[PDB]
DNA sequence: TATACAACCTACTACCTC
RNA sequence: UGAGGUAGUAGGUUGUAUA
């Protein structure tokens, strides 16, 4: 028989400086920790997206019920969990006409339609931003069911030439019981989780129009965090690997700060899913400066993870580059290496935090499993778990093991309990996915608003 | 200096904690039947300082509230005091026109149109009328929420021992053998397709065997067993230094696992299970005829989905780094007769994720485990025969993990 | 440039929602 | 694209050993 020791959940700090772990329970009896006054919206739509927009943003004014209230928990309303107010009546509105839409998706083509559309839409958001009085916050693109049948990415990337945050809402979210299709049943019911729709709605415009809802107060001091992710942008000429990563550093005290550190640096290779030196030591000589600018000295650690390993060749790079005692960690995080645990009396699976030493370097990490605050399980059939892996540097796996749970206590983009893997990677991910689409972007910014 | 909060027991629940965590924030010492029959009927009286009943369809009616209601009534009469029962209006089915007695003279507040502007008008009557308080401690409003809402979902310091898809090898071939065979096997055969595990890696000396009798394939039978290199297979593991110019002790490991995964394939092959492909490995599942009641020991391996018929598959692969193991993964293979496979691969996708949804830890467990110990010859372990004299035995008992932290399970 | 094999890497589609 | 998860199907690279 072989031990398994356990990690204890990390908590996160609300407002009032108190702590929690769960933010849809935490934001409830606390609320955030900034104060934004209002979300000033605007829609780009047909007239029914704007009556189907006004009649959703009427509803969640008021509390809704879950089915489930404890796997579940139910949503007091926007005003009573933010204290903003995110009204349904100073909304500016921008028309679409049904004319241009067949107009544009007639027959024309795939990368012809998508790009006209994207056109049109662009169009109207920077138009409107640009030659009008009238401040709006967040962009509310309605999207009308027969436009979703690549349009994001590119919407994404073309606003991020100009810096407005964004957010599209298919209409079959918003009035999920009007389009029935099939027999007379919806295509996707939203009855018994109604609750967690405007949850994740309202947390996701809170953080888009300048809000902080939540931040992280378990994490040592003065070490950095990167997370590099490789996408192929090779789909088009000279094919090549684009590198994209994001910084999760602790401010100077009391304070989370979590941006991105984009530029993507390239690999002119086809399965080399690595980097040259002189990239590398850009990549950590910006990285270094970013945290120097904002603490005012220099970071005492460096914890470096990726989905890949590291060769010799840029690390020597990393080493060269580091100043002074900056110590520096390499870790790689399979995800789907075929180890199952089960239970051997009951139906319920392993629970989360559980996890397997295998070497001082080597280490099985559960993510995902079954919280006994939601007593139900965070995944379907039996979970499985991610490999974390001490490549390159010295560091104690049970640290690492740590850290990895505080990374993953960290999605703003979604309202949930946790995720199966850091949030780091993920969002450097969806930076990669944005930027692929786009056409020689220089100097992009680095914040998540633009790009979440 | 209490707050009496009166409201319906299985209804109006979760307003109720709301408001009540709210105030005891701000420094309110609330009284309420969520937080803790004559004790409510002492508070009201020589306890509380305000009223506050609920309004609701559900309410309205209650007995409880009712008689709590008129105790504050009588208790009002007596303090003298006109703001003594505040009522909150929690609801949009019920008129202002339809509400009972005894309050129906009394203006409300109206929590329906939104409840933060209901807390921040009850805030400022509080202050107006001058309720005792004390300064906000957020902290407490934390600690009951923690102590009664959470009293029960938390984390035990409960023993349980986990199953796992491990199943390790208890002993291997003896000596890995490094035969020439040269101009005795031509350089077109494919090393393949041969009876016993064998592959030409390594310069020359090739044909990997663990063990002799490759005839009826290459019959040359003229080869002088002097110049074939023998290895142990105990210093190929462990690092023992098998590590030569011939080969080193990393490719040979790798090399041995070669080897396991072809013998595990060409042993099902005499067993009684088929064999579907995937796009990276094989897997083997039973037919309908065989096994009796399609239940091997009282676990069920093949059953019906509507018109089509679904069958328990399983795959395996070796591994040697932190001991030598066959790791398992499960399927679900669909057909349509029952001995006859479905040519779509596009309907079994949505056919394995359709029939996965209602299979928990226990069904999964119990099929692998039924699904492995059917191939079994000896009662404890499954003989992959590499040679004629040897062969590789792998247990039938999967490796077993076990913690110390744990939770109870749910009803 | 090409056959076979372990070990890793990514990128799409399609169906569930506890 | 409100989100999370589970699978399947495709490929690619390295490392030997051959051609
Ligand atoms: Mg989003």
């Amino acid at each position: 028989m072989k031990e398994l020791i356990y990690i204890e959940e990390p908590s996160i700090l609300f407002a009032h400086g108190q702590k929690c772990t769960d933010p849809r329970d935490g934001l409830a009896l606390f609320g955030p920790l900034n104060q934004i006054y209002g979300i000033k919206s605007g829609v780009v739509g047909t007239q029914k997206g704007l009556q189907i927009f006004k009649s959703y943003l009427d509803k969640i004014q008021k509390p809704i019920y879950n089915h489930n209230n404890i796997t579940r928990p139910m949503f007091p309303g926007f005003e009573a969990v933010f204290g903003c107010k995110w009204e349904s009546q100073n909304i500016v509105f921008k028309e679409i006409t049904d004319e241009e839409i067949r107009r544009y998706l007639f027959n024309a083509s795939t990368h012809k339609r998508t790009y006209d559309l994207v056109t049109l839409f662009n169009d109207k958001i920077i138009t409107a931003n640009k030659n009008d009085e009238e401040r709006v916050d967040v962009w509310f693109v309605i999207v009308p069911e027969e436009i979703y049948k690549q349009f994001h990415d590119q919407l994404k990337a073309r606003l991020l030439e100009h810096t407005i945050p964004t957010q599209i809402l298919r209409e079959s979210t918003l009035a999920w019981r009007d389009f029935k299709n099939t027999f007379g049943a919806p295509i996707r019911d939203f009855s018994k989780i109604e609750g967690h729709l405007a949850w994740t709605i309202s947390t996701a415009a809170y953080y888009k129009a300048g809000g902080k809802p939540w931040k992280l107060g378990d994490i040592r001091p003065g070490v950095c965090y990167l997370g590099l992710v490789y996408k192929k942008i090779e789909k088009s000429k000279n094919p090549q690997n684009a590198c994209c990563a994001a910084q999760m550093f602790l401010d100077n005290g009391d304070g989370t700060v979590f941006k991105g550190e984009v530029g993507p640096w390239y690999n002119p290779e086809k399965g080399e899913y690595h980097l040259k030196p002189k990239e590398a030591k850009a990549l950590l000589t910006q990285a270094l400066e970013s945290y120097k600018e904002q603490n005012k000295s220099y970071p005492k650690e460096v914890f470096i993870h990726a989905r890949t390993r590291f060769n010799d060749e840029e690390w020597n790079a990393f080493n060269e580059v580091t100043p002074k005692n900056t110590n520096l960690v390499g870790v790689t995080i399979t995800k789907s290496k075929p180890l199952k645990l089960y239970k051997t009396e009951g139906a319920f699976p392993i629970m989360r935090g559980n996890a397997y030493i295998v070497d001082e370097k080597k280490a099985f990490l559960w993510t995902l499993g079954f919280v006994p605050k939601l007593q139900s399980t965070l995944s379907m059939e039996v979970p499985n778990p991610i490999f974390i892996e001490i490549n390159k540097g010295e560091a104690e796996i049970q640290q690492v093991l740590k850290d990895i749970l505080a990374l993953t206590k960290l999605n703003y983009n979604a309202c949930i309990y946790a995720d199966g893997e850091p949030v780091t990677l993920r969002f450097a991910n969806k930076i990669g996915e944005i930027l692929t689409a786009s056409t020689e972007i220089k100097t992009p910014p680095l914040a998540f608003k633009y790009y979440i | 200096n209490k707050i009496f909060i009166s409201h319906a027991t299985p209804e109006d629940d979760d307003f109720t904690r709301w408001l009540s965590l709210k105030l005891i924030g701000l420094g309110y010492e609330v009284w309420c039947d969520i937080l803790f029959w004559s004790t409510i009927e002492k508070e009201i009286r020589e306890n509380t300082c305000k009223f506050l009943i609920v309004s609701s369809t559900a309410g309205n009616k209650r007995e409880g509230v009712l008689k709590e209601l008129a105790v504050a009534t009588k208790v009002k009469k007596h303090l003298q005091d006109d703001m003594f029962i505040i009522p909150l209006a929690i609801d949009e089915n019920l008129s202002y026109d339809d509400i009972n007695i005894e309050i129906v003279r009394l203006n409300a507040i109206d929590f329906k149109k939104s409840w933060a502007k209901g807390l921040q008008d009850l805030l400022d009557a509080f202050e107006k009328q001058n309720v005792p308080k004390k300064p906000p401690d957020h902290s407490k409003s934390n600690l009951l929420y923690q102590q009664i809402f959470l009293h029960d979902k938390q984390a035990i310091e409960k023993e349980e021992t986990y199953d796992s898809n491990w199943f390790p090898i208890i002993s291997f071939p003896n000596e890995l053998r490094f035969h020439r065979y040269d101009w005795r096997l031509p350089k077109q055969f494919d090393v393949r397709t041969l009876a016993f595990p064998a592959i030409r890696y390594k310069e020359y000396l090739c044909t990997f065997a663990w063990e002799y009798d490759f005839i009826h394939q290459l019959p040359k039978t003229e080869t002088y067993n002097g110049q074939e290199s023998i290895r142990i297979s105990t210093s190929d593991i462990l690092s023992g230094r098998y590590d030569t110019d011939f080969i080193r002790n990393y490719e040979c490991q790798r090399l041995i696992v070669q080897l396991i995964n072809k013998a595990f394939e060409l042993r099902m092959k005499d067993k009684n299970v088929r064999e579907y492909q995937m796009s990276k490995t094989f897997a083997y599942w039973i037919e309908k005829g065989k096994l009796e009641k399609d239940k091997f020991e009282k676990i069920k391996l093949v059953g019906k989905q509507k018109n089509k018929y679904w069958h328990f598959g399983i795959s395996a692969a070796g591994k040697l780094y932190p001991s030598p193991v066959l790791m398992v993964s499960s399927h679900i293979i669909f057909t349509m007769d029952g001995i006859n496979l479905i040519k779509s691969k596009s309907i079994q996708h949505s056919s394995r994720r359709k029939q996965g949804k209602n299979w928990w830890n226990d069904k999964w467990r119990e099929k692998l485990l039924a699904f492995i110990r059917f191939l079994s010859d000896d009662q404890n372990a499954i003989y992959l025969n590499v040679g004629s004299e040897e062969k590789i035995l792998i247990s039938n008992k999967p490796l077993k993990f076990f913690g110390k932290m744990s939770y109870v399970t749910p009803s």
